[PDB]
Parts: structure tokens; C-alpha cells; sequence
């Protein structure tokens, strides 16, 4: 559990290795309910 | 010139990932099946954002 601060979002969660594939220029994810559901990195891409 | 604008004019208004999702957003658009203007290098004014279409062979 991290309180994090992304590029531009902040927030209090867990990090995990995700499973879904980001486009190359999509960087918050977004779940149905308009609540932030995965980040992409800024330095590694990997999508948490 | 002039040519209809079927359904075209459609841009991801952010860098925000959704799937599967039906999601409401107002925003400068294209309208559907509007006049577009339509030339074969004149000035143009550009009110609030201009979509620009081009076809090439040379
Ligand atoms: C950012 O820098 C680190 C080392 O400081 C490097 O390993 C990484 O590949 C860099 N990322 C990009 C996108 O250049
Ligand atoms: C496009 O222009 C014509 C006449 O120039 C007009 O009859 C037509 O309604 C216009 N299209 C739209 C979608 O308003």
C-alpha cells in the first residue's frame, strides 16, 4: 500500500503488474465507473 | 466545393484509457454529415479548430 503521485494524478493503492495493453500514447487508465484503474509509468513503460 | 462529412471528425479527447465502455463527452466536433469545404492556396479562418483532410499520390 503507496500513497503515489503520477504525472499529473494522485492517489493511495496498490502497484501491480498489470495485463492489459495501453496504446503507446495512453498514459490513465479508467474504469466504467470514471475512477482511475491503471497508470503508465513515466520512466519504465510498464502499465501498473 | 462541397462534400458531406458522413462520419468522420471522431478524436480520442483525451489520454484516458476505457474498454468497453459507452462514454458521454461534449467537446468540438465535426458535425455528422455536414458540408465540408472541398478545394483542388487560399486563406482560411479558424474559428475554434480546423479538421483537415488531404489525399495523395505524388
Ligand atoms: C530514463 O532513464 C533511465 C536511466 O536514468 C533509463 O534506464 C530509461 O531507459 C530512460 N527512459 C527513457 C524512456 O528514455
Ligand atoms: C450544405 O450546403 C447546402 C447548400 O450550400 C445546404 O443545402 C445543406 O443543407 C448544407 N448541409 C448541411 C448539413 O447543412
Amino acid at each position: 500500500c503507496v500513497n503515489f503521485n503520477f504525472n499529473g494524478l494522485t492517489g493511495t493503492g496498490v502497484l501491480t503488474e498489470s495485463n492489459k495493453k495501453f496504446l503507446p500514447f495512453q498514459q490513465f487508465g479508467r474504469d466504467i465507473a470514471d475512477t482511475t484503474d491503471a497508470v503508465r509509468d513515466p520512466q519504465t513503460l510498464e502499465i501498473l | 466545393a462541397y462534400t458531406n462529412s458522413f462520419t468522420r471528425g471522431v478524436y480520442y479527447p483525451d489520454k484516458v484509457f476505457r474498454s468497453s465502455v459507452l462514454h458521454s463527452t461534449q467537446d468540438l466536433f465535426l458535425p455528422f454529415f455536414s458540408n465540408v469545404t472541398w478545394f483542388h492556396n487560399p486563406v482560411l479562418p479558424f474559428n475554434d479548430g480546423v479538421y483537415f483532410a488531404s489525399t495523395e499520390k505524388s
